[PDB]
């Protein structure tokens, strides 16, 4: 019911992305396979990644991976471009009403 | 007397398919001028007969085969219809005679956690028979890789779970479908109109 | 793929407001909506989802304000109400379109709308 993220992290192209993404009470669902990863990027509504995690994508570069497991869903990049980065969003679904996370923007220096 | 058609739409759970009830019916009053006509029902069909005919006419067997099935595969319940549903947990003659009815469940039969009650066969080592119930679990082997009772690196648990949020697009809300079945002419007739 | 909105807009606290989201590019009975709000310096508000056919219409908690939400489907439109209009009630608005169901999902997007509640 309770979804958290990590409160900061600034990153550089070339680097592998993981954000922790900290759900309270149950690890996903007893239906195997849950969440979510959304970006807001500046005048552009956020947009969906890949869903429960495991899935997709279309228009969705494979260099965006992950997975996810417990409380943590782990989160994939590879090899970041310098306007590619915005704040990502996991929800959460299949209990309460789904929120989204607190929020955690990728930052370049240079 | 009556005909539990109150008992058979209106009841609480309905099976999933794999298991398919099957409720005879029988000595009763079978009126189908309260069914038809409550014009709730999403869809609807009849195939040896024609659904306001039936108010006159007198069948034997009359079998309420109810079941819950994804939306987009009512398509599939009929007769000479193929794929995943008709073929393996829930089949259906050709040749055979009676309605076909259904009328999303979305308000109750989905949880947002995906109910999972509601369950079919997905892998099974044939295509059914007509009418036949398949109820074994018995793990599936796939290549030669011996499952021996555990999942298995190309062995599979043959069920499978539908995810039902509530919020499904139209597709995979659960309908339930009930189907329905009759014997018409050369028997004795429990059943009637009025 | 295709959706509309309101405009931006300005109520006095206390009151209610209707708002409007009009859609195109797809079959519109076919996937159920919701609308979510970004609340500035706040995470994403999930404001309402709805059935697809016919309404599901379940919402958060928290305290509702009563907004009200229904599709009208041959004109491919969504509606909110929001009465018991508050200060914290400004924010910015979507409304989004869900997929066949998945572990989710939520797709595309309405822009989004700003909420001015003010004297």
């Amino acid at each position: 019911i309770v979804l958290t993220q990590s409160p900061t992290l600034s990153l550089s192209p070339g680097e592998r992305a993981t954000l922790s993404c900290r759900a309270s009470e149950s690890v996903d669902n007893y239906g195997i396979s849950f969440m979510n990863w959304f970006q807001q990027k500046p005048g552009q509504a956020p947009r969906l990644l890949i869903y429960a995690a495991s899935n997709q994508g279309s228009g969705i570069p494979s260099r965006f991976s992950g997975s996810g497991s417990g409380t943590d869903f782990s989160l994939t990049i590879s090899s970041l471009e310098p306007e590619d980065f915005a704040v990502y969003f996991c929800q959460q679904s299949k209990e309460v009403p789904r929120i989204f996370g607190q929020g955690t923007k990728v930052e370049i220096l240079k | 007397n009556l005909c539990p058609f109150g008992e058979v739409f209106n009841a609480t759970r309905f099976a999933s398919v794999y298991a398919w009830n099957r409720k005879r019916i029988s000595n009763c009053v079978a009126d189908y001028s309260v069914l038809y006509n409550s014009a709730s029902f999403s869809t609807f069909k009849c195939y040896g007969v024609s659904p306001t005919k039936l108010n006159d006419l007198c069948f034997t067997n009359v079998y309420a085969d109810s079941f819950v099935i994804r939306g987009d595969e009512v398509r599939q319940i009929a007769p000479g219809q193929t794929g995943k549903i008709a073929d393996y947990n829930y089949k259906l003659p050709d040749d055979f005679t009676g309605c076909v009815i259904a009328w999303n469940s979305n308000n109750l039969d989905s949880k947002v956690g995906g109910n999972y009650n509601y369950l079919y066969r997905l892998f099974r080592k044939s295509n059914l028979k007509p009418f036949e119930r398949d109820i074994s679990t018995e793990i599936y082997q796939a290549g030669s890789t011996p499952c021996n009772g555990v999942e298995g690196f190309n062995c599979y648990f043959p069920l499978q779970s539908y995810g039902f949020q509530p919020t499904n697009g139209v597709g995979y809300q659960p309908y339930r479908v009930v189907v329905l079945s009759f014997e018409l002419l050369h028997a004795p007739a429990t059943v009637c109109g009025p | 793929v295709k959706l509309v909105e309101s405009g931006g807009g300005l109520v006095k606290p206390g009151g209610s407001l209707r708002l409007s989201c009009a859609a195109s590019g797809f079959t519109f009975t076919n996937y159920g909506m919701s609308w979510v709000r970004q609340a500035p310096g706040k995470r994403l508000e999930w404001v309402a989802e709805i059935s697809s056919g016919g309404s599901y219409t379940y919402y958060p908690d928290t305290v509702t304000g009563r907004f009200t939400i229904s599709r009208d489907n041959a004109k491919n439109t969504l509606y909110l109400q929001m009465n018991s209009l508050r200060a914290e009630d400004t924010a910015v608005y979507y409304c989004a379109r869900f997929r066949y169901g998945g572990g989710g999902t939520v797709d595309y997007w309405g822009q989004g709308t700003l909420v001015t509640v003010s004297s």
